C-alpha cells in the first residue's frame, strides 16, 4: 500500500472489478486460495434459498498486455463481512486499497 | 620506541540483547585505526558471510509453484516467498533434506519440521502456511544448503547436467545471515593515555551465526586478503 | 553529498507585505475606475504594470 | 569536439560534474585549517583525506 | 503538519539526515534528504527490448 | 566452491614511473574487497605510517613568524615551506638537534647541514633558501622527531610551556612519509563472472622508503593489529 497516499485508491479499487466484493453480508464458511464460500445472514437470505455464496477467484491468467491476474484472499475462516466489503485483493491491490 | 609500537585491540565482551540483536567491544584502538577497522569489517560482514538457506521445495501435491492447493490460504509462490525467510542452523554438512507434515485447521509454522540432531530452528514459531479445511493434509520437502551471498535462480539454473523432475521448485537463496551492522568509535578510559578509542559494533541478525564467530571469521578473511600485500611478490 | 530539502527554497518574509500592498493598490485602481474616471482599458494596464 | 554547426565546443560537463568542480572550487570564512601554509596539491590532498 | 508528525516520531523536523559512504565511510559533507518514497516500475521490460 | 575458501590476486604488477613515483596493480578480487582493500591502505598510510620529521625550527636573528631577514630574499614562511619539504631519515634515537650555518652568496642545500653522524639526508641537493647579500649568515637549528600521522602546528599550538622562548617557529608536521596516495577500483575479467574488482594503487613515498616497502610496512600492520582474531 503506499504510504503517502490521496484517499481515492479505495474507491478505484472497489468501483474496478478487479477485487472480489461480497455481494451479501455474512460469515465466511470457508477460505481458500482458489475460492470462498460466504454463508450470508437470515434477514439478507432469499425465502427458499440454500443460503450460501461461492466466489471462484481468478488465479494467473493472462491480460491484454501479457501480465498476470491474481486474485488472493484477504479475509480469514469465520471473519463476519458486509455488503460492499472487498473479500480477495485483485492484482496491484492491497487490502482493497490500489497499490500500483 | 612509543610511536613504532600500537597497542592490541581485543573483544572485551559480547553483549546479546536478544536473540538477533548484538552488541560487540573491542579495545584498545588507536585516533584512526577504529574507523579503518570498523569499516573494514562492516564491509565484509555485508557479503562474505557464510549461512544457510533454502535451495529446493518439493511438495507432493504441487506441479509447478505458479498454482495453488486445496484447503491452504497462500498460495504455493507465497509458501515459498514465506520458507525463503526461514532461518535454520546447520552443522556437521552443507546439505540437509526437511520432512514437514501437517493436517488440521490452523497455522503452519516451523516448529512443525521434523527435528533432526543437526539441523536446529531458530524461528520455531515462523508463520509459513495456513491450512483452513479439516480434511487437509500438506506434506513437503525443504532443500537447505550452505553458502555465499545471493544466488538467483538463473544463475542456479545453468547447472542442468541432472534434468529436475516436475514438482521441485527452485527459490532464490539469501546465504548471508547478517542484516544490520552499525559501527561507532568513541573514548576509552584505558591507563593514561587519554586518546586510546573503543569500537562498539550492533548486529542484527537471524539468529544462525554467533557475533564473536563471524567477527572472528570477518577478520581472517580480512587478513587472507592482506597476505597478498604483505607478500607483494 | 548535495541535496534538495523543503526549507532549501526559502521565502522571503516581506513578500506578504508587497502583496498586500498591491492588492490595495488594485483595489484603489478598482473602486477609481468604478466611480468612472479611468476607463477599463487604461485600468487594466495599470493593473497589468 | 567542436560542432560544424557554429565551432563552440561539444563536449562540455552538464548536471553533475560542474556542480563538484563548483563545490570544490569555492571558499568559506572560518573553514577548518585555514591559513596554514601547504608545500603543494599533494599535501593539500593529503590532509583533506 | 508534516513537521509536527515528523516531530511525533523520533526524527529531524528539518527532514535531512546525516549519512555516512559506503565505501569509504567517511562522513558526508552536508546533510541529505532521505526518506521513502512510491516508486513505480513502468511496463518498459528492457529484455523486451533488446 | 567451499564457503571458506576466497579468490586471491594473482596478477600483480608493479609498473616504476620514476623511484618516487610507482603504481601496483592487483587483480582479481573478491566483489566489492578491493574497496575496502584501498581504502584501508590509504588510510593506514596516510595516518598510521611512523616516521621521521621536524617539529620546530629556531632561527638566529628572527623571533617571529611575520618577521623578515634582509639576508635572505626568501621570506621566513618560505624557509620554513622549504625546510619541511626536506625528509630525513632518522634511527637509534627520536629527537635530534641539527645545526646549520652558511655565509656565502647562492643556494643553500640540505647538504650543508652538520653531519651528526646518525641521522642521513635523503636530497641533499634539496633547496633551503637564496641568500643575496655577500656579508650575511644564515644560521638555525632544526629540530626533528619521530612520530605518526599528521601533526598540523594548529592542533599543537597547546602545552606552550615547551616552546616559551621566542624564536621556536612551529612547522607542519608531515611525519607520514606518504605524499599523493591515491586507489582506484575497476572491473576485472578472468573466467565466467566479471564482478570481480581490479586494484589500481599510485605512491609517490618521499625517498625515505620504497613505495613498495611502505605498501609492505602498511599490510604488515594491519595484519599485526588483526592478529587478535585469527583461527
Amino acid at each position: 500500500k503506499p504510504l503517502v497516499g490521496t484517499g481515492m485508491e479505495r474507491a478505484v479499487a472497489v468501483d474496478s472489478g478487479v477485487t472480489a466484493v461480497a455481494k451479501r453480508g455474512g460469515v465466511v464458511q470457508y477460505v481458500d486460495a482458489s475460492r470462498i464460500v460466504i454463508k450470508v445472514n437470515e434477514d439478507e437470505m432469499y425465502p427458499g434459498e440454500a443460503g450460501i455464496d461461492i466466489y471462484n477467484l481468478t488465479k494467473y491468467t493472462r491480460s491484454n498486455q501479457n501480465t498476470c491476474i491474481n486474485q488472493m484472499p484477504c479475509v480469514s475462516l469465520g471473519e463476519p463481512v458486509e455488503r460492499g466489503d472487498v473479500l480477495a485483493d485483485g492484482p496491484s491491490t492491497d487490502l482493497g486499497e490500489l497499490a500500483l | 620506541g612509543s610511536v613504532t609500537e600500537f597497542l592490541k585491540p581485543r573483544l572485551v565482551d559480547i553483549e546479546q540483547v536478544s536473540s538477533t540483536h548484538a552488541k560487540v567491544t573491542l579495545e584498545p584502538l588507536e585516533r584512526g585505526f577504529g574507523h579503518t577497522l570498523g569499516n573494514a569489517l562492516r564491509r565484509i560482514l555485508l557479503s562474505s558471510m557464510p549461512g544457510c538457506a533454502v535451495t529446493e521445495v518439493e511438495i507432493d501435491g504441487v506441479l509447478h509453484e505458479y498454482s495453488t492447493k486445496e484447503g491452504v490460504q497462500e498460495d504455493i509462490l507465497e509458501i515459498l516467498l514465506n520458507l525463503k525467510g526461514l532461518a535454520v542452523r546447520v552443522q556437521g554438512k552443507d546439505e540437509v533434506i526437511l520432512t514437514l507434515n501437517k493436517s488440521g485447521i490452523g497455522p503452519v509454522t516451523a516448529a512443525d519440521i521434523t527435528h533432526d540432531g543437526d539441523v536446529e530452528i531458530v524461528k520455531p514459531q515462523h508463520v509459513i502456511c495456513h491450512l483452513t479445511d479439516e480434511n487437509a493434509s500438506i506434506s513437503m520437502r525443504i532443500k537447505v544448503q550452505r553458502g555465499r551471498g545471493y544466488v538467483p535462480a538463473s544463475t542456479r539454473i545453468h547447472s542442468e547436467e541432472d534434468e529436475r523432475p516436475i514438482g521441485r521448485l527452485l527459490v532464490d537463496a539469501c546465504y548471508s545471515p547478517v542484516e544490520r551492522i552499525a559501527y561507532n568509535v568513541e573514548a576509552a578510559r584505558v591507563e593514561q593515555r587519554t586518546d586510546l578509542d573503543k569500537l562498539v559494533i550492533e548486529m542484527e541478525t537471524n539468529g544462525t551465526i554467533d557475533p564473536e564467530e563471524a567477527i572472528r571469521r570477518a577478520a581472517t578473511i580480512l587478513a587472507e586478503q592482506l597476505e597478498a600485500f604483505v607478500d607483494l611478490r | 553529498g548535495a541535496s534538495v530539502g523543503i526549507d532549501d527554497m526559502v521565502i522571503p518574509e516581506k513578500k506578504h507585505e508587497i502583496i498586500s500592498e498591491a492588492e490595495a493598490e488594485v483595489a484603489e485602481i478598482q473602486e477609481q475606475f468604478q466611480s468612472g474616471l479611468v476607463t477599463a482599458g487604461e485600468r487594466y494596464n495599470k493593473v497589468i504594470d | 569536439i567542436l560542432s560544424p554547426a557554429n565551432g563552440e565546443p561539444i563536449i562540455v560537463p552538464s548536471q553533475d560534474v560542474v556542480l563538484g568542480l563548483y563545490y570544490m572550487t569555492r571558499d568559506c570564512v572560518n573553514a577548518k585549517g585555514e591559513g596554514m601554509v601547504l608545500t603543494g596539491p599533494k599535501e593539500a590532498e593529503r590532509l583533506y583525506r | 503538519e508534516i513537521k509536527e508528525l515528523l516531530k511525533l516520531g523520533d526524527l529531524p523536523t528539518s527532514g535531512q539526515i546525516r549519512l555516512y559512504d559506503g565505501r569509504t565511510g567517511e562522513q558526508f559533507e552536508r546533510p541529505v534528504t532521505v526518506g521513502y518514497m512510491y516508486m513505480l516500475k513502468l511496463n518498459h521490460l528492457v529484455d523486451d527490448k533488446m
